[PDB]
């Protein structure tokens, strides 16, 4: 069982911290640092495959990051390297379907893209709009309000209402979730979009119980507390539950639309 | 009374207008009524100003806040510091034409920017090229005070590391930000301004418009489910350091450097333009 996860966003939005929080491993370490430590003269797309035991079941996780995205004074066409990576993996699969001896099929298509949104408290920046409008028909985009502890409950609430107002306005198609217990998490997710997440790999004692979170002098933001952020909703909807449905939408929707467009010429 | 012009520069959504309202404990920010706070981002860098008279017992400060909507908010922010440098230079031009004082006024109208707050987003990494490109261009023509925006988004360990990192970058790039060490009057000024250049700056600031009661006392702060950060509390952030610096102590020192250094350099340059001096 394999899975290809892509993270896109500015440096300093906690992307390296959230990835290591979702999978409880050191996927980004002094050996293979986060994308903010791998920035070059131009925007690059880099991948790293790693083996993960998720509760006694193995997982072949491939993280694809985009070091340098949004970090320059001129971010013109900084989304294009991401398009080239995703479409080249579609071409890699199409060339595998057209083989005479197509016994084994290498599937390296990007099945899910976490796009981090800077917590302005206002709305979406032109970079955010332009990225999601150029990749929503090529990958399953899951918008995240990065560093949710930046916003008070009231600010974060209307921040979400504004982001969805502009998603709907610009005709943006983010990944949506399709058993009535499976339809139980769908209703509790639609009312919380976009998910506001907090990341941390540090554990601290909060009234006896040891919780994973970020310690400020005035309080502790707890990562696995549904009343502080939406990290639990993200982890449950990504690994445990709808991972296969993300894989299926990639093959049946985005790859089929890439193929139907490629062969028409 | 006297005039004072302060400019805030930074990406949209860094707490700029909220901080200005905290500095002056008044609704002096440009955004003041309902949906006017929820403002659209312009496609280019626009310069906007608003004026208020703040009275503090005979000290009628004529305050003008200048903000720069659209800075660092576009996909392509190339040369977005030039519209801000153009505004600063053209305020020198206004003063250059009015200090002759044909109107014979006790006080010449002053619209030059005396203090420019540049807000750095707390990324936990090194400075952004936009941050460097602005300061190395503008620190030569205005007084730039670098602040860390939204300081409540960092822990003590993160905040101490980010301050050292920004401070080392500014010293390495030859960015002479206010207070410039060249303009220390004596040893008493060097002593207080070394502590500010080397410890208190960049001011890790937090702004807030709302008040809460924390263990009996009314305090400004931001209310989270896990606790309330007190804005005027030096154990939580460094707003009070920024306030005692700009408002209580170095208010006039800011206007003096503006006049005797930046404006004078511009005035001496303008005398040699357009063919030079007129014959007399
Ligand atoms: N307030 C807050 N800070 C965070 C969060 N996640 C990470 N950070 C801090 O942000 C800094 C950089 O985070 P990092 O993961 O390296 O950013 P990125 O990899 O460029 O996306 C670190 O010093 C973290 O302590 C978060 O959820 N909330
Ligand atoms: N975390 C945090 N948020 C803040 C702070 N100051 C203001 N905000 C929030 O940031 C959002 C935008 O701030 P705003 O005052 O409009 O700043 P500006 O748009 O950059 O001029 C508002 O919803 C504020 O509630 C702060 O010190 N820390």
């Amino acid at each position: 069982f394999e899975f290809t996860l892509m993270v896109v966003g500015e440096s300093g939005l906690g992307k390296s911290t959230l990835i290591n929080s979702l999978f409880l491993t050191d996927l980004y370490s002094p050996e293979y640092p986060g994308p903010s430590h791998r920035i070059k003269k131009t925007v690059q797309v880099e991948q790293s495959k790693v083996l993960i035991k998720e509760g006694g079941v193995q997982l072949l996780l491939t993280i694809v990051d985009t070091p340098g995205f949004g970090d320059a004074v001129d971010n013109s066409n900084c989304w294009q390297p991401v398009i080239d990576y995703i479409d080249s993996k579609f071409e890699d699969y199409l060339n595998a379907e057209s083989r005479v001896n197509r016994r084994q099929m290498p599937d390296n298509r990007v099945q899910c893209c976490l796009y981090f949104i800077a917590p302005s408290g206002h709305g979406l920046k032109p970079l955010d709009i332009e990225f999601m409008k150029r990749l929503h028909e090529k990958v399953n985009i899951i918008p995240l309000i990065a560093k949710a502890d930046t916003l008070t409950p009231e600010e974060c609430q209307q921040f979400k209402k504004q982001i969805m107002k502009e998603i709907q306005e610009h005709k943006i198609k983010i990944y949506e979730f399709p058993d009535e217990e499976e339809n139980k998490l769908v209703k509790k997710i639609k009312d919380r979009l976009p998910l506001a997440v907090v990341g941390s790999n540090t554990i601290i004692e909060v009234n006896g119980k040891r919780v994973r979170g970020r310690q400020y002098p005035w309080g502790v933001a707890e990562v696995e507390n549904g009343e502080h952020c939406d990290f639990t909703i993200l982890r449950n909807m990504l690994i445990r539950t709808h991972m296969q449905d993300l894989k299926d939408v990639t093959n049946n929707v985005h790859y089929e639309n890439y193929r139907s467009r490629k062969l028409a010429a | 009374g006297f005039d004072f012009n302060i400019m805030v520069v930074g990406q949209s959504g860094l707490g700029k207008s909220t901080l200005v309202n905290t500095l002056f404990k008044s609704q002096v920010s440009r955004k003041a009524s309902s949906w006017n706070r929820e403002e659209k981002i312009p496609k280019t860098v626009e310069i906007k100003a608003i004026g208020h008279v703040i009275e503090e017992g005979g000290v009628k400060m004529k305050l003008t806040v200048i903000d720069t909507p659209g800075f660092g908010d576009q996909i392509n922010n190339e040369n977005c510091w030039e519209p801000i440098e153009k505004y600063i230079n053209e305020q020198y031009e206004k003063f250059l034409k009015e200090e002759v004082n044909i109107a014979r006024k006790k006080r010449i109208p002053d619209t030059r920017v005396h203090c420019c707050l540049y807000f750095i987003s707390p990324t936990g990494h090194s400075l952004r090229p936009l941050d460097l490109e602005f300061m190395k261009h503008l620190s030569k023509v205005v007084n730039i005070i670098p602040v860390i925006a939204k300081a409540d988004t960092m822990t003590l360990e993160e905040k101490s590391e980010f301050k050292q990192r920004v401070r080392k970058e500014l010293e390495v790039n030859g960015i002479e930000f206010y207070p410039q060490k060249e303009f220390d009057e004596d040893l008493e000024d060097k002593t207080e301004n070394d502590k500010i250049r080397q410890e208190s700056m960049p001011f890790a600031v937090v702004g807030s418009d709302k008040e809460y009661q924390v263990n009996g006392k009314r305090v400004l702060g931001r209310k989270y489910p896990w606790g309330i950060i007190e804005v005027e509390n030096l154990n939580h952030c460094e707003f009070a350091l920024l306030r005692d610096f700009v408002i209580r102590t170095h208010l006039q020192d800011l206007k003096e450097v503006t006049h005797n250094i930046h404006y004078e350099t511009y005035r001496a340059k303008r005398l040699n333009d357009n063919g030079g001096l007129p014959p007399v």
